[PDB]
């Protein structure tokens, strides 16, 4: 089976020429014309980079020409992309894909996509989660249950949350939240529980991030 | 395209001929005069396509 | 500031169909939406329908979906309603209402008056 | 500017509806065109890679056709799994750009929502900050009221929002609004609240609270 793989998720910074790499498995790397896809949350396919490794020719989209470069090194069986002058729109799940549909008899449709990674360039939040609680009143209840929540918004990579070791899930929710005007991100979650346990069970909201592993947990305390 | 279209590929160099109406799908690396280039560099071992 | 009127209704034979209309003056209703209500004589109220400007059809209450149609005309501030298959449980007065909000997708509903629809 | 667009931003329909929807572009082409389906933040599906051609994996419910500047996307039935967006992208020339697409949701009866209010706690006060969230859940439509009624007044510019996609379980929705404060504002704003009005609501519902709790 054929497959392409990038390196682990990482952080990219503007104002310099960064060296991004990804490998192709299954047949020689020289057999596939590799295309880079910066699939964004809203936008879909991309064509900002295409390289035929053995011929060495590469073309780019009108947005990236002049400042970028691609280099294929078959010694380590890797294809490199020199990227510079980044903008905030680069928040996307990147894939290096095979555009090798010329020997297939089909006109260059993409067939194989790599595992891809969520590149971190924006000023969302990690490294020092300042969690604080949020507690409803037991008057706005419906269905015989009450809810809880917490929120984090401080510093900079993206954020992820958790409460406990996945014990009770009578009801849970999460939102693709927004970032504060300061340019820093906030995220929240909600869980529900019968009214007798609300606040008395001493719930705790925890937050951690992969790039740094800064783990902190602080409590929540609604009223019954 | 004005300065691109590198996905339209064909054959400009290869050694062996194929018989009439024979079937072939090969895209293997070409030899380098010496023993072939098995996924490595060599003299030229230029690509089929 | 606020003004709306209606027309139609009366005492009619059951089993057939009927129409109902409503309109407003003093303003352009393109910002708001329109809804209708029903209330049998000496009893409580019930929902009828609502009109949306997107033109994606119409919405009605649970038990009145398959026999009602509603329409609206922004430029004229008019609301139109139609009903079919009269039954002893729907013999009632039908009110006109405006789903009002300041250039918004949501709305708070304000009611006016209605017309009589009574079976023989 | 070779770009394609759709006319009903939020195309709604029940399960098993006949829809002949169109994707129109400024310039017409006879080849090098495809259509996709996609979730928010996930790769696109190879649904229609060519004009009037269906590839493996496509269900019989969807199909494509057309010619010129307009192309008709035929829907024999809309499955509840189709909470997603369509696209009508082209790849004819070098300077490419992506389409806009349309949003899809399942038309369903309306249900009564769940409404909550999230006042702050004394830990926020001792820490220097303050905030409030009031939430809305289990409603069908794609938009509803979470209006900010800080001291019975609207606020914008320093507030935040939070919304989900359509809950594929019973085609429901949720929505919320947020607040964040310094001290001086918390000290002079006495009664906080967010007012909600709903189709099946006869009077504006007001969820309020105070600072001392």
């Amino acid at each position: 089976q054929v497959q392409l793989v990038q390196s682990g998720a990482e952080v990219k910074k503007p104002g310099s020429s960064v060296k991004v790499s990804c490998k192709a498995s299954g047949g020689t790397f020289s057999s596939y014309a590799i295309s880079w896809v910066r699939q964004a949350p809203g936008q879909g396919l991309e064509w900002m980079g295409r390289i035929i490794p053995i011929f060495g020719t590469a073309n780019y989209a009108q947005k990236f020409q002049g400042r970028v470069t691609i280099t294929a090194d078959e010694s380590t069986s890797t294809a490199y992309m020199e990227l510079s002058s980044l903008r905030s729109e680069d928040t996307a799940v990147y894939y290096c894909a095979s555009l090798a549909s010329y020997s297939s008899g089909w006109e260059d449709v993409f067939d194989i996509w790599g595992q891809g990674t969520m590149v971190t360039v924006s000023s969302a939040s990690t490294k020092g989660p300042s969690v604080f609680p949020l507690a409803p009143s037991s008057k706005s209840t419906s269905g015989g249950t009450a809810a809880l929540g917490c929120l984090v918004k401080d510093y900079f990579e993206p954020v992820t949350v958790s409460w406990n070791s996945g014990a009770l899930t009578s009801g849970v929710h999460t939102f693709p939240a927004v970032l504060q005007s300061s340019g820093l991100y906030s995220l929240s979650s909600v869980v529900t529980v019968p009214s007798s346990s609300l606040g008395t069970q001493t719930y705790i909201c925890n937050v951690n991030h992969k790039p740094s592993n800064t783990k902190v947990d602080k409590k929540v305390e609604p009223k019954s | 395209k004005v300065g691109g279209n590198y996905n339209y590929l064909y054959r400009l160099f290869r050694k062996s001929n194929l018989k009439p109406f024979e079937r072939d799908i090969s895209t293997e690396i070409y030899q380098a005069g010496n023993k072939p280039c098995n996924g490595v560099a060599g003299f030229n071992c230029y690509f089929p396509l | 500031q606020v003004q709306l009127q209606e027309s139609g209704g009366g005492l009619v034979q059951p089993g057939g169909s009927l129409r109902l209309s409503c309109a407003a003056s003093g303003r352009t209703i393109s910002r708001y939406a329109m809804s209708w209500f029903r209330q049998a004589p000496g009893k409580e109220r019930e929902f009828v329908a609502v009109a949306r400007r997107s033109g994606d059809g119409a919405f009605y209450a649970d038990s009145v979906q398959g026999r009602f149609t509603v329409s609206r005309d922004d430029a004229k501030n008019t609301v139109y309603l139609q009903m079919n298959s009269l039954k002893p449980e729907d013999t009632a007065v039908y009110y006109c209402a405006i789903d009002s909000d300041t250039f918004y997708s949501g709305s708070y509903d304000y009611w006016g008056q209605g017309t009589q629809v009574t079976v023989s | 500017d070779i770009q394609m667009t759709q006319s009903p931003s939020s195309l709604s329909a029940s399960v098993g509806d006949r829809v002949t929807i169109t994707c129109r572009a400024s310039q017409g082409i006879s080849s090098w065109l495809a259509w996709y389906q996609q979730k928010p933040g996930k790769a696109p599906k190879l649904l229609i890679y060519d004009a009037s051609n269906l590839e493996t994996g496509v269900p019989s419910r969807f199909s494509g056709s057309g010619s010129g500047t307009d192309f008709t996307f035929t829907i024999s039935s809309l499955q509840p799994e189709d909470i997603a967006t369509y696209y009508c992208q082209q790849y004819d020339n070098l300077p490419l750009t992506f389409g806009g697409g349309t949003k899809v949701e399942i038309k369903r009866t309306v249900a009564a929502p769940s409404v909550f209010i999230f006042p702050p706690s004394d830990e926020q006060l001792k820490s220097g900050t303050a905030s409030v969230v009031c939430l809305l859940n289990n409603f069908y439509p794609r938009e509803a009221k979470v209006q900010w009624k800080v001291d019975n007044a609207l606020q914008s510019g320093n507030s935040q929002e939070s919304v989900t996609e359509q809950d594929s379980k019973d085609s429901t929705y949720s929505l919320s609004s947020t607040l964040t404060l310094s001290k001086a504002d918390y000290e002079k704003h006495k009664v906080y609240a967010c007012e909600v009005t709903h189709q099946g609501l006869s009077s504006p519902v007001t969820k309020s609270f105070n600072r001392g709790e």
